[PDB]
């Protein structure tokens, strides 16, 4: 998995790829890796990743719930709380490493968490067994105060360098945009690097090919 | 609360009471959509009547008012949002439809009504929703638990006369804004003080709502479908009234 | 290991508007072949679910979702979905989060209101594996994955889609030693479900 | 890691390096390793970062809750606080810290909390895997009631050598000068501290 | 002289049941310890009396992976190599 | 009346009368006063000798919380030593946690949770004593007088009990006789006049006077009883004061 | 009244009735003197018999060599604080090879009964109780009641007409305490005081119990054949 | 005697519990200016071998919360020291500051438990937060032991609401937040508030004022009480 | 505690005819790196006690903790606390053996070896030793850790049986401890040279010689040593 | 953490007609150190009875406290009578079975 967060001049921009892939085989080739936990706070995670499902959906429920609870927005800060006292409770058996990135009222912002409770605030932040073919790109070419169009062309492309250089990571690349004073933009499939290979042949079998012992109509 | 040797529950018709010591609130249903009306009485001139709003959302699809003591509203209605989204959301990864969580809301309403220790809720509830299956709904929840579905309902001191109204007003074929249009009539006529955007309050379940939606770039979320009218778009009916 | 220990095959496909899950019957323990009878496929109204795994958890979440999708059906007086019945399989098998049931199971279905063809699959612990073209699960998820990947195209009408996923599954399951004894494969249609019996080895 | 905490004149220096590693992996060059348990009150995480980050954040629910019901702490509260908490969970914890705060009635005051959960009042100290490079030279140049710029420096080279020697030690030097003057952050890169 | 793990990142978790939850293969279930007295008890002092086939082919184990790791799981690693 | 046979009940008038029929308890108590010095705090009060048989200067009314904090109480006695108890383990549980000596303000606001705790509850009773504590700490000498209600405020003197009245007329006349304040001697020797006095209108019976006190010069901030040679000079003083 | 039902409730003039219930408790008890030298500590019963077929109750319950009590009142109300004083001496004798000293004996029983008075649900303890020991600071007579108050003595009387034993012992206080270096006189002057108290019934082999506990005394309880030199 | 519906639908307990805040005989008020709130609550000192310095009912809560109590000042306690444990824990359990009117919704849910639940009786209290908000500003919420609370544009409470209330809408309607450019300036106005609506001159002694600022919730000393009074003479 | 961190070596202690001395260094070893030079492990507990402590230096603070909160429950509701019905050395120790033997029992030990001394209000001198196990013993010399070999037979070698107490004076057993201080110091690695000594006597209390200076070393036959073999 | 250890001790029984022998060593030990010459290991149990606890003298100490508190609270309850040796054996048989594991 690759997944890269950038802060820009105005916001955050969290991209992904889309390969799932199961021991040495691609499950999945198109999963979305992009979670909400709110409206304008978005996460990506690695490790176990049933876990990572969980967690994110736990943290959304009760976001979403002290939301409604105190009128407001919810801050990132109160996710990346939540998330890690939850993770540091059960002393990194839950295995989900995240990076969080999210726009509220008091800014935009990216952090990082790991399975046993730890986190990181950060500019730029890469993840997964593609982390460091990412964060090379991200250091080569990351500066301060990025305009929304370069920020998402870095991401971008340092997740196209994960997704060349790793095998747990190809296919297509998700973005998500957040920006202070707007919603955020969800991009998925935002590059298509990798289309598919036409067959040299239709191998569709004639109909009778398989032998039928029985046939029966169910009774749903 | 035990049975009377009439066979009423006790203390339930107190709760009815204090219910109808309450200010008036409404609901209707158009084909195409639900409204739920209310005013908002304060305190003195110099609290924020904007502060508080008597209408919540429970889920995106589904709204609530009330007539009665206000703390149990709000108490009952964040229990309720606690349901929904532990009992149900966390499970089947949606939100209840209407009828579920009007069941687990007037379920929550009646543990009160058969445990001792606890007084039952002060609170009738007008829980406007709407389903992929179901459509459209809008239901009434008394203090002991029991609920019906409604065309079209009020709450509250001017239970009665508001119902005779709704009862000549409503008809099938209602689009969204004639029932806004009735809803807007029936409570102006009556709340017995100073009307306007301020004082009355509405919400509509209605269409998708994706300019609410906080996000865009995922075609198959559809966003809430109840919202608040605001003061000013209370004012702007209230006007073309 | 408590998911190679009874082997067992289960394979779902999407046609154009039809969906198509597959297993094999062989129930054994390691070497010993035990019963050609042991069906992998379960429904719940008009959503099917193929479990793989140990034959025990198999047995105790057919037996969890009969009484889940049983009370779902009284107290919403609407079938399940697939998508719903999903996310409620996801719950369950999360719910064992440290104590797991050692099992794959594979969602296959159509959303009776939209009418769309809907698979997904998941691992021990509740991941959804939600795929557009086909799932596999079992021992020999390396040979099906192969094989359906070099088949399958898109909208395959119900014929074709019979013939395509027999085929991967009967080629798959030849290269398996774990799986065989034949093998049942659903036709799922918007108004009818077709089940058909393959021939194949009996070794 | 190169924790330092130095007692001066007018007050406590407070500094550490940015560099987190996992293995030989720099996972964080510009941490913060410095945090405000409270207003004159500031401890240095070392050892495992979740361990210490749940500490720090129960040390500021109890000195909050102190605060507001007790009146302000001082840096003893603080690191009795943070004694209890490491003790009465050494199995579980893997945390050693450094305390460090001003109060008026004591000045600047500095407590060690190493990994057995114990705590020792110093003149100064140094925590992390890059203090042990500079246990001599510390040692030999520490001096009682340094000026503020004498304990900039003496930090500054302590730390710039933590970081010469420990390969998980690096990035920019940061400190934190506490003194009835304020709080103030101070900030130096790596071609200013290893020209020295 | 070994480098910090701040973050536990690489940090790896009697022996562990091969397969969590299930104890028919726990280690003190599957090899339990005999009795003090097992020795008088039987005369001989106890209670009691694979997988590959013709072709070479040239599972991890649970007690060098890390915690999260469940057997058989999906699992993506956190930092790469 | 009613709405009297219940403790967490209120009255028409919004008055726990419960807690005031507890109040009325302590008017029936023994008096026991306090006074804050310049550098220290005393407390005095009267033992009555309901016979020959009480073994004197043995059974005492004065009770230490921790090392620092001096409590006094009248009216159900063995209620003032379930408080002081309930303050001894609060006591210990600060010290514990942190390392300073609780506060005596902290100490105060732990009795006033605790007093206020049993007024809130139909299954338990209130306390039937009025408790005047206080202590030396790292900001001086501190009084405090904790009511049955769970009231208490911060006090210079304080007096409670049958001959509370009086006390805090003379306590009022010290205050003013003295506005450079009291050292610790002068104010032992002080206390002893006042519980004397306090006695006369009380004097149907016999009694012994039992004093203490805590200073930052004379006992290094530590609390101690009088005794001996110092006692003795107090109770020359007030006889003298009275005949 | 309406407030003499529950321990909790206070009079309107303050005063728990259901605690002075308790005192009436004891007052319906039969009488115990002690009494106490600077070296001997005494206590003395008049035992009572349900018939005259009847054996007597045992009034006096003994600790351990340096500490006893005696009751008056409800027996198992007795019994229960008796063994709390025991499992309090021997959880101290356990943890720090200390003889629990009598004053804190007292305030023990005095903190666990003075519970009783502020609970809902609790009943107070409808028994008196006369504890004597010595130990590091010489003898000790203490006087328990159900209030939870705890009084240390020279000389005491509880139980039905104690007031003519009470009288007794405060005219003679000056001349027992001095008893010194013999416990026959101390036994002698607990046994006239006590002989106040009987109406209609007079000291005998059967009635009377005595105990003592000193300097050169364990806790030994005279009755029977050993009691008659004292009759 | 207990709070359960009487046939009338009204709670007498939660009324009873009404009447209990005037005890204290105590009059409070609380303004917003543009960037500050002020709280002016009279300190009435009956004995005097009290300790002044002790006598108060403005409890600092938060760095950025004051709360001011009317009714019995135990129960003023038990509710101070339950808001700094409800807003110690939001601080740990939700990473940032608590919000002034979040603290009253939870304070205000708490109240409306008992109001419930016959076990315990509601506190005769009623609390008067402030706060200069992170996003909205100056805040005052006044909560009340039936568990209703609202935000205020200013507030009164004590034996004669009445009059300070109508001179606070008297002056609102002849000019939502009070114009002045410094703390001191509104305190002072505040001040004046109380001098006319209730026709008393204070004393240094006789006043509390609590002032919530960014990040900074303060009450003023005796000097500083002094220093605003002779501010006003001036 | 299931490993000690920091750790205090060794404590050792004899009885001489009128008292108990006893004495500890004032090094806590973080492993083999002398880290902390400053910590004090002789806790007196009154005029007739004092508490020596090894092992894990936290454990002892947590004991030292024990024994405050132990005098100051003492006082409570005890006017006599100050002259009799004290805390004796015998009270102090069961208190800590039975609290040591507990926290063993709960595979939650309290790494440390304490040896209490002191007097008894009757004159007799308490010495008594207790280790993390609950082992409990007393003797004439007792020692902790290296203490426990090397120092001992130095001690021994003074009072070697009960016979040999009332022959012993304040000066003949404080050489013993000063030279037994010297010779852990030259072979024992986790040593320091700043030692704390204590005297109990029954009739002059406890003297507490703190921060004393290990002396007359020698060294200057190192001088002559060329090495491994030639 | 092992929680157990040996101290080096020595206990006998002998019995006859008219009396019983119980002796023991005095020596203590932890590895091959001498903790001390004179720890009596043999107690006089009151009763006529004779007692000792030979092994790790820590569970040995706790046995003998066990079983002195069990002795005191069987005279506390049987009014102070004498207790006879096979009801010791019973009562340290239950004492010593009430810790099997």
């Amino acid at each position: 998995t690759t997944i890269v967060g950038v802060k820009f001049n105005n916001g955050v921009v969290i991209a992904a790829d889309t390969r799932s892939t199961q021991g040495p085989i691609v499950a999945d080739k198109n999963c979305a890796k992009l979670h909400r936990i709110s409206p304008k706070i978005w996460c990506a995670g690695a490790g176990t990743a049933a876990d990572t499902e969980a967690v994110t959906q736990l943290i959304g429920s009760n976001i979403e719930l002290h939301s409604l609870y105190t009128s407001r927005e919810p801050r990132v800060v109160s996710a990346l709380q939540m998330l890690k006292q939850h993770l540091f409770k059960y002393q990194g058996h839950i295995g989900a490493y995240l990076i969080v990135a999210g726009v509220d009222p008091t800014g935009s912002h990216l952090f990082s968490i790991h399975a046993h409770g730890s986190t990181d605030v950060g500019y730029y932040l890469s993840l997964g067994s593609g982390s460091l073919a990412a964060m090379a790109v991200l250091e080569s070419h990351w500066k301060q105060d990025l305009t929304k169009e370069e920020a998402i062309k870095l991401a971008s492309d340092a997740i196209q360098a994960g997704i060349w250089n790793d095998l747990g990571s190809g296919s297509n690349v998700d973005v998500c945009v957040m920006e202070i004073g707007k919603d955020a933009e969800y991009l998925r499939n935002y590059l298509t690097p990798n289309v598919r290979e036409e067959k040299q042949k239709s191998y569709k079998f004639p109909r009778g090919t398989t032998a039928v012992l029985k046939e029966s109509i169910v009774n749903i | 609360t035990t049975f009377s040797p009439s066979g009423k529950l006790g203390q339930i018709d107190y709760a009815l009471t204090a219910v109808k010591q309450g200010v008036t609130s409404l609901g209707i249903k158009a084909t195409n959509g639900v409204v739920i009306a209310t005013e908002k009485k304060s305190s003195s001139p110099l609290a924020m009547s904007e502060t508080l709003s008597k209408v919540s959302l429970l889920t995106p699809d589904i709204g609530a008012v009330y007539s009665g003591m206000g703390p149990d509203y709000r108490v009952l209605v964040d229990k309720s949002r606690k349901v929904a989204h532990t009992s149900y959301k966390r499970i089947y990864g949606e939100y209840p439809p209407t009828k579920l969580l009007v069941s687990e809301v007037a379920k929550i309403m009646q543990e009160a009504t058969q445990s001792g220790g606890v007084r039952p809720f002060g609170v009738s509830l007008l829980i406007a929703g709407h389903d992929e299956f179901n459509g459209f709904s809008l239901y009434q929840v008394d203090p002991s638990g029991s609920y019906f579905p409604w065309k079209a309902t009020a709450i509250g001191k001017g239970s009665v006369a508001a119902k005779t109204f709704l009862e000549k007003r409503w008809n099938d074929e209602l689009e969204l804004e004639d029932a806004i249009h009735i809803a807007l009539l029936t409570l102006k006529e009556s709340v017995e003080g100073e009307f306007n955007g301020d004082t009355i309050e509405l919400a509509i379940i209605g269409d998708e709502n994706p300019d609410l939606l906080g996000y865009t770039g995922i075609p198959t979320d559809k966003g809430p479908r109840f919202r608040k009218l605001t003061s000013q778009e209370i004012n702007d009916r209230l006007e073309a009234l | 290991d408590p998911s190679s220990i009874n082997g067992g095959i289960v394979v779902a496909m999407t046609g154009k508007d039809c969906v198509a899950i597959a297993c094999d019957l062989r129930l054994g323990s390691q070497s010993l072949g035990v019963s050609n009878k042991f069906e992998k496929i379960f429904h719940y109204g008009h959503v099917f679910l193929g479990i793989t795994g140990l034959a025990t958890d198999v047995t105790t979440l057919n037996e969890m979702f009969r009484y889940k999708t049983n009370l779902y059906k009284l107290k919403e007086e609407r079938a399940i979905e697939p998508e719903t019945f999903t996310q409620l399989v996801s719950s369950s098998l999360y719910e064992r989060r440290f104590g797991p049931y050692f099992v794959g199971p594979v969602v296959a279905g159509i959303n009776s209101k939209s009418g769309k063809p809907f698979i997904a699959g998941f691992d021990l612990i509740g991941c959804i594996d939600e795929a557009k073209d086909f799932i596999v699960s079992g021992t020999a998820s390396d040979q099906l994955f192969g094989m359906c990947e070099s088949l399958y195209e898109p909208n395959l009408e119900p014929e074709d889609l019979f013939e395509t996923i027999s085929q991967a599954l009967l080629n798959a399951a030849d290269r398996d030693a774990l799986s065989g004894w034949g093998a049942v494969v659903y036709i799922i249609k918007k108004d009818e479900v077709v089940k058909r019996y393959l021939k194949m080895r009996q070794d | 890691t190169s924790i330092m905490a130095v007692t001066f004149k007018d007050g406590v220096i407070l500094g550490a390096d940015s560099r987190t590693t996992t293995g030989a992996y720099i996972a964080n060059r510009v941490t913060d390793k410095l945090t405000r348990v409270h207003d004159k009150i500031w401890c240095c995480r070392s050892g495992s970062a979740a361990d210490t980050q749940a500490i720090a954040d129960i040390v500021q629910y109890h000195l909050e809750l102190y605060t507001s019901q007790y009146g302000t702490p001082s840096t003893e509260t603080a690191a009795s606080v943070f004694k209890e908490l490491c003790y009465e969970n050494k199995d579980n914890l893997t945390a050693g810290i450094i305390v460090a705060g001003y109060d008026d009635k004591n000045k600047g005051e500095v407590y060690t909390i190493p990994l057995g959960g114990s705590v020792h009042k110093l003149p100064y100290a140094i925590a992390g895997s890059g203090s042990t490079f500079i246990y001599g030279y510390c040692d030999k140049n520490f001096r009682e009631n340094m000026s503020k710029e004498e304990t900039v420096d003496f930090i500054k080279h302590s730390l710039s050598q933590a970081i010469k020697w420990d390969g998980s030690s690096g990035g920019v030097i940061r400190m934190v000068v506490l003194t009835a003057a304020g709080v103030e952050r101070l900030i130096f890169y790596p071609d200013e501290y290893e020209q020295l | 002289p070994k480098f910090d793990d701040e973050y536990q990142a690489q940090a790896r978790q009697a022996p562990l049941n091969p397969y969590p939850g299930l104890t028919v293969t726990e280690p003190s279930f599957a090899n339990p310890a005999g009795g003090y007295a097992d020795g008088d008890l039987y005369p001989v002092g106890t209670s009691h009396p694979s997988q590959g086939g013709m072709i070479f082919d040239p599972a991890p184990r649970r007690e060098d992976m890390p915690p999260g790791w469940m057997p058989g799981s999906k699992y993506d690693e956190p930092f790469g190599p | 009346t009613g709405y009297d046979l219940s403790n967490s009940v209120f009255s028409p008038d919004g008055r726990n009368f419960q807690v005031e029929y507890a109040v009325k308890a302590v008017e029936n108590g023994t008096t026991s006063i306090g006074i804050k010095c310049n550098d220290g705090v005393v407390f005095a009060v009267e033992k009555l000798i309901t016979s020959k048989l009480l073994v004197p200067q043995k059974n005492v009314k004065i009770q230490v919380v921790d090392r620092h904090i001096g409590c006094v109480y009248s009216g159900l006695i063995p209620d003032g030593r379930h408080l002081v108890n309930r303050g001894r383990e609060e006591a210990a549980s600060f010290k514990k946690l942190y390392k300073t000596p609780i506060p005596i303000p902290a100490f105060a606001d732990r009795l006033g949770q605790y007093v206020q705790a049993h007024t809130l509850y139909n299954s338990v009773r209130p306390f039937g004593v009025s408790t005047i504590f206080g202590g030396v700490d790292k900001n001086g000498a501190h009084l405090y007088m904790l009511e049955p209600s769970g009231s208490y405020w911060g006090y210079k003197g304080a007096a409670t009990g049958k001959g509370r009245q009086s006390a805090k007329a003379e306590l009022e006349k010290l205050v003013d006789h003295h506005p450079e304040g009291l050292s610790a001697r002068e104010a032992v020797k002080q206390a002893a006049k006042i519980i004397y006095l306090a006695h006369e209108d009380n004097k149907e019976k016999d009694f012994e006077l039992e004093i203490s006190w805590c200073s930052l010069s004379e006992t290094n901030g530590l609390h101690k009883f009088v005794k001996g040679d110092l006692l003795q000079e107090a109770i020359d003083f007030a006889q003298k004061e009275i005949n | 009244n309406n407030y003499d039902g529950d321990t909790v409730t206070f009079s309107p003039t303050g005063r728990l009735f259901q605690v002075e219930y308790a005192l009436e408790a004891i007052k319906q008890g039969s009488v115990t003197v002690g009494l106490r030298s600077n070296t001997h500590a005494v206590l003395v019963a008049l035992k009572r018999n349900a018939d005259e077929l009847s054996s007597y109750q045992k009034k006096i319950i003994k600790c351990d060599e340096h500490m006893g009590l005696s009751l008056a009142g409800l027996a198992p109300d007795a019994r229960v604080l008796s063994n709390y004083l025991r499992q309090q001496c021997n959880y101290s004798s356990l943890v720090f090879n200390r003889k629990l000293a009598v004053e804190r004996a007292g305030h023990l029983l005095c903190d666990k009964a003075q519970k009783n008075t502020q609970s809902y649900g609790g009943r107070p303890y409808g028994v008196g109780l006369l504890i004597i020991g010595y130990d590091k600071s010489g003898a000790h007579l203490l006087e328990f009641q159900p209030s939870g108050n705890v009084t240390e003595l020279y000389g005491t009387a509880i139980g039905a007409r104690s007031q003519g034993a009470k009288t007794y012992l405060e005219r003679t206080l000056d001349t027992f305490i001095k008893i010194d270096g013999n416990p026959d006189e101390l036994i002698k002057a607990g046994v006239e005081a006590i002989s106040q108290s009987l109406r209609d019934e007079s000291l005998t082999v059967d009635n009377l119990s005595i105990a003592i506990v000193g300097k050169d005394t364990p806790f030994t309880i005279y009755d029977g054949e050993a009691v008659a030199k004292y009759i | 005697h207990i709070t359960i519906f009487s046939p009338e639908g009204r709670l007498y307990q939660v009324e009873y519990a009404f009447k209990a805040t005037n005890q204290t005989n105590i009059n409070s008020l609380a303004v917003r200016g543009k960037d500050c709130t002020v709280v002016i609550s009279q300190k009435k000192v009956p004995d005097k071998l009290l300790d002044p310095t002790t006598v108060s009912y403005i409890f600092c809560i938060s760095r950025t919360i004051g709360m001011v109590v009317n009714g019995p000042i135990p129960d003023a306690r038990n509710a101070a020291l339950r808001a700094k444990a409800e807003a110690a824990e939001f601080r740990y359990k939700y990473g940032y500051d608590m919000p002034c009117d979040v603290l009253a919704k939870r304070m205000a849910n708490l109240s409306q438990i008992y109001t419930q639940r016959a076990y315990m009786r509601p506190l005769g209290v009623i609390l008067t937060f402030v706060s200069v908000d992170e996003e909205l500003g100056p805040s005052i919420y006044k909560t009340d032991p039936a568990g209703y609370y609202v935000g205020y544009k200013a507030t009164a409470t004590g034996p004669k609401q009445q009059e300070i209330t109508t001179n606070l809408e008297n002056h609102f309607k002849k000019s939502d937040h009070i114009n002045e450019e410094s703390w001191e300036k509104v305190v002072e106005f505040a001040i004046t508030h109380m001098i006319d609506a209730l026709g008393t001159e204070f004393s240094k002694n006789d006043l509390e004022v609590g002032v919530a600022t960014k990040d900074k919730f303060f009450t003023l000393s005796a000097e500083n009480i002094e220093e605003r009074l002779v501010a006003i003479a001036e | 505690t299931q490993q000690p961190i920091v750790t205090g070596t060794s404590v050792i202690s004899m009885k001489y005819d009128n008292g108990v001395i006893i004495a500890a260094d004032n090094l806590g070893s973080y492993g083999s790196l002398l880290r902390f030079n400053g910590v004090e492990r002789l806790i007196p507990v009154g005029d007739n006690t004092v508490v020596g402590i090894s092992g894990d230096i936290s454990d002892m603070q947590h004991i030292e903790r024990l024994l405050k909160d132990l005098v100051t429950e003492n006082a409570y509701d005890n006017p006599l606390a100050d002259a009799e019905e004290a805390l004796e050395p015998s009270y102090i120790f069961e208190y800590l053996a039975t609290v040591m033997y507990q926290r063993r029992s709960k595979m939650n030990p309290l790494w440390n070896a304490i040896i209490v001394a002191g007097v008894q209000s009757n004159g007799d001198q308490f010495l008594r030793y207790v280790n993390l196990l609950g082992v409990t013993y007393s003797s004439p010399t007792l020692a902790t850790g290296f203490g426990a070999h090397m120092a001992n037979p130095l001690l021994r070698k003074v009072v070697d049986r009960e016979s040999d107490i009332p022959k012993t004076t304040v000066q003949v057993a404080e050489e013993a401890i000063v030279n037994a201080m010297r010779v852990l110091y030259y072979r024992d690695a986790r040593s320091s040279r700043n030692f704390s000594l204590a005297i109990i006597d029954k009739n002059t209390g406890l003297t507490f010689k703190k921060n004393l200076q290990v002396e007359n070393m020698k060294w200057d036959f190192a001088k002559d040593i060329k090495g491994y073999g030639t | 953490f092992n929680p157990y250890g040996d101290n080096g001790g020595t206990i006998l029984g002998i019995a006859g007609e008219d009396f019983a022998v119980l002796a023991g060593d005095t020596r203590n030990i932890t590895d091959y150190s001498i903790n001390s010459r004179y720890e009596p290991k043999v107690f006089d149990c009151g009763d006529n009875i004779v007692m000792s606890a030979n092994g790790f003298a820590a569970d040995g100490d706790a046995l003998v406290k066990r079983f002195k508190n069990s002795v005191k609270w069987y005279h506390f309850d049987h009014n102070d009578k004498k207790l006879s040796i096979n009801s010791a054996a019973r009562n340290i048989q239950h004492l010593l079975y009430g810790k099997r594991f």
